[PDB]
RNA sequence: CCAUCUAUAAUUUUGAAUAAAAAUUUUGCCGUUGCUAUGGC
């Protein structure tokens, strides 16, 4: 179970950094290294 | 131009941050990016509201775009820590989706504020 | 030695140490009663040295300091007896603190000069939650939920506490042990505020299902609810008559409850930025007015999340005077976080200039009864000491104190020595975390623990 | 607990005495007695039990006062 | 709860002294900085 939770709460973080990448002109990797 | 765009005046903003707070007492609001995206595809939302200084703001930049396509308002209200003190949970909220309902008791306020949000765009 | 003999030679024993503390003698008989007539007397806010205050911290272990509530015995003048509980607690001035991590602790403040001194403490846990689920079962002896008030009896008998459980616990202050357990009887009735009448055991409690619950501590009992806020009310004052009055956050009305006469007035701000800016040729909207503190018995003050500091009257339901954005404004937002652009200007732009500014909380709001000085607190990192002016039309900012830094969750002043000559210490807790919730970002610095600041009066 | 109060009061010295409307708050209460009332109120006002008169008392509707 | 009675602590006698003895009455955790104050969770 606890395997599960951390694919979960890596699905939640890579959902966000696919938005930073996506709508922005020129991303950056300042936001995926924090993430 | 700014990415954050329409961002409703002072005025606008606490008439959008009444209504949030009656829709929280209501059973009538969806509070969160995600949960907000699921009303979009569901198409059971009135008006989205998202907060401005979200860090980074480009994390709820697809509602706009999910809007726009079903034709919902949306507007952008700058402070995340006010909205998630009207949407009535303890941490701050960047997205929240008042949810459809013509039998309920807040719709004139709904439309309303809903009126304005066209307006603005 | 008839019972009436007693009481003369008190007062007379009571106009000799005048007499030797000294048309002076009159005019101090006077101020023993300016009380009873509620109006303002004590005009010392040009005496005092805000810049000679002598400031310190003292760090608490718990997380999230929520409230604080002293108490400072008085003499009564129709028996000439002290309201210490006891002749060991003689002159002894007493504070006591709860948290969210279900704590009531209390602390010695008697020397000014020395920083609070734990005595006692009692702790809460989940061993405390109700087995029953039903609300008029609600009566455990402790705490489970965040404890968010305290209030200490102006007798010195007793301290009350109330929180998220729902309950109105009465501890013993010599001991901190728990005499009775006083439930809301609601769903939503969460404790918000409390506030004793003064020199009284009449007891007011704001809670969040819109309602203020009336209490009476010696008969441990609940008298009447009031009823007309549309909103949760937030916090809660009174004085010595029985005019407490009370905020209702986003509704954005002030309400005083004349409890006798069983009628109530209602106070709204409506400003409007349109109009203040079109007389000027950034100004916020009230979204929620958080804090209440009772200058006189016919004048108020509020603090709102707009950052405005109103005075009220209670002839006028409109504000009569307004300090906008009281406490600066919050710190522009990192261009580096707001987003994930390479190029700079792309993420300046994003700033949008100066319209994603808002503005600090009035997190606190105390006013010394019947006096010219109000405290206001927020997260900004100083606490504002302000004067009202004699004719109560208006009020200017006497002085800082820098030496807080956090949210300032409660404010209270304490007072000693001669009648002339006055110390006032100024003791705020301050926490990392709004009382309410945790939507405050993180301040830089804060930390959790008791601020104090040692005023004094020369001129 | 029983709260008693006195509004209205009007000072009477043609018939000397005091009128006044009586409101009681019994929660949780059937309602109070005109005797224990009158007892109260002499406490109240410093005056015998014997010349205190209480009289019309009508319940609000849903209890309570 | 208050008072009383104990306990703890301080000055004093025999005492080199120990000793007895009358008698009286800033933090949950981790650092830095002084000999005190503020940095992180």
């Amino acid at each position: 179970k606890n395997k599960g939770r951390i694919s979960r709460y890596l699905a939640n973080k890579c959902s966000m950094a696919s938005r930073i990448d996506n709508y922005s002109e020129e991303p950056s990797n300042v936001f995926g290294s924090v993430l | 131009n700014p990415k954050a765009f329409p961002l409703a005046d002072a005025a606008l903003t606490q008439q959008i941050l009444d209504v949030v707070q009656q829709a929280a007492n209501l059973r009538q609001l969806k509070k969160g990016a995600n949960e907000a995206t699921k009303t979009l595809n569901r198409g059971i939302s009135e008006f989205i509201i998202m907060a401005a200084d979200c860090e980074p703001i480009e994390i709820l930049l697809h509602l706009p775009l999910l809007c726009e396509d079903k034709n919902v308002p949306y507007v952008f209200v700058p402070s995340r820590v006010a909205l998630g003190r009207a949407c009535g949970v303890s941490r701050p909220v960047i997205a929240a989706s008042i949810t459809t309902n013509d039998a309920s008791a807040i719709k004139t306020q709904i439309y309303a504020v809903k009126d304005k949000i066209e307006t603005l765009l | 030695e008839n019972p009436a003999d007693k009481r003369r030679r008190l007062a007379k024993q009571y106009l000799e140490n005048l007499k030797s503390e000294a048309d002076i003698i009159a005019s101090r008989l006077k101020e023993d009663v300016a009380e009873q007539q509620g109006r303002v007397f004590r005009y010392f806010g040009d005496k005092l040295l805000i810049s000679e205050a002598k400031q310190s911290f003292t760090r608490v272990g718990e997380n999230n300091l929520t409230c604080i509530s002293c108490f400072q015995p008085v003499l009564n003048k129709y028996t000439f007896e002290e309201s210490s509980n006891g002749d060991k607690n003689k002159g002894r001035l007493f504070a006591y603190t709860v948290s969210k991590d279900l704590q009531l602790t209390k602390y010695d403040i008697t020397d000014f000069s020395k920083r609070p001194k734990k005595l006692k403490y009692a702790k809460g846990g989940a061993k405390y939650i109700p087995t029953s689920k039903h609300e008029y079962e609600n009566t455990t002896e402790g705490h489970y939920d965040e404890i968010l008030t305290v209030a200490a009896s102006p007798d010195g008998k007793y301290v009350v506490t109330g929180g998220r459980d729902r309950k109105l616990i009465v501890w013993s202050t010599e001991s901190l042990s728990p005499v009775k357990v006083i439930p809301t009887k609601d769903r939503r009735g969460e404790v918000l505020s409390l506030a004793f009448r003064k020199n009284s055991d009449q007891l007011y409690a704001s809670c969040a299902d819109f309602k203020i619950r009336t209490y009476s501590i010696n008969q441990f009992s609940q008298l009447e609810i009031l009823y007309g806020h549309h909103d949760i009310v937030e916090d809660i004052s009174a004085l010595a008559m029985e005019r407490c009055v009370t905020v209702g956050a986003r509704d954005r009305t002030a309400m005083l409850w004349k409890i006798p006469d069983e009628t109530r007035l209602t106070f709204r701000g409506g400003d409007e930025p349109q109009k203040l800016l079109r007389r000027w040729m950034l100004f916020f909207c009230e979204g929620s007015i958080d804090v209440v503190s009772m200058v006189d018995d016919f004048h108020f003050i509020t603090g709102s999340d707009n950052g405005n500091i109103c005075l009220w009257s209670l002839a006028k339901k409109k504000p009569i005077f307004t300090e906008r954005i009281a406490h600066g404004i919050l710190p522009e937002p990192s261009f580096n976080d707001i987003s994930g652009e390479t190029d700079e200007e792309l993420r300046k732009r994003q700033l949008q200039g100066k319209k994603l500014l808002q503005p600090f909380w009035i997190t606190s709001l105390y006013a010394i009864p019947y006096s010219n000085v109000f405290i206001s607190g927020s997260w900004s990192g100083s606490l504002k000491v302000w004067k009202i002016s004699d004719n109560l039309r208006s009020f200017e900012l006497l002085g800082e104190l820098s030496g807080a830094k956090g949210v300032v969750t409660k404010i209270q002043v304490v007072e000693s020595g001669k009648h002339g000559k006055e110390k006032f210490r100024i003791l705020a807790s301050i926490a990392k975390e709004h009382r309410l919730g945790r939507w405050i970002a993180n301040v830089s610095g804060a930390r959790n623990g008791i601020y104090s600041a040692v005023i004094d009066q020369t001129g | 607990a029983v709260t008693i109060r006195t509004r209205k009061v009007i000072s009477n010295p043609l018939l000397a005495r005091k009128q006044f409307v009586v409101d009681v708050l019994h929660p949780n209460r059937a309602n109070v007695s005109k005797d224990e009332l009158r007892e109260k109120l002499a406490e109240v006002y410093k005056a015998e039990k014997d010349a205190v008169s209480v009289f019309g008392f009508r319940t609000q509707f849903g209890g309570g006062k």
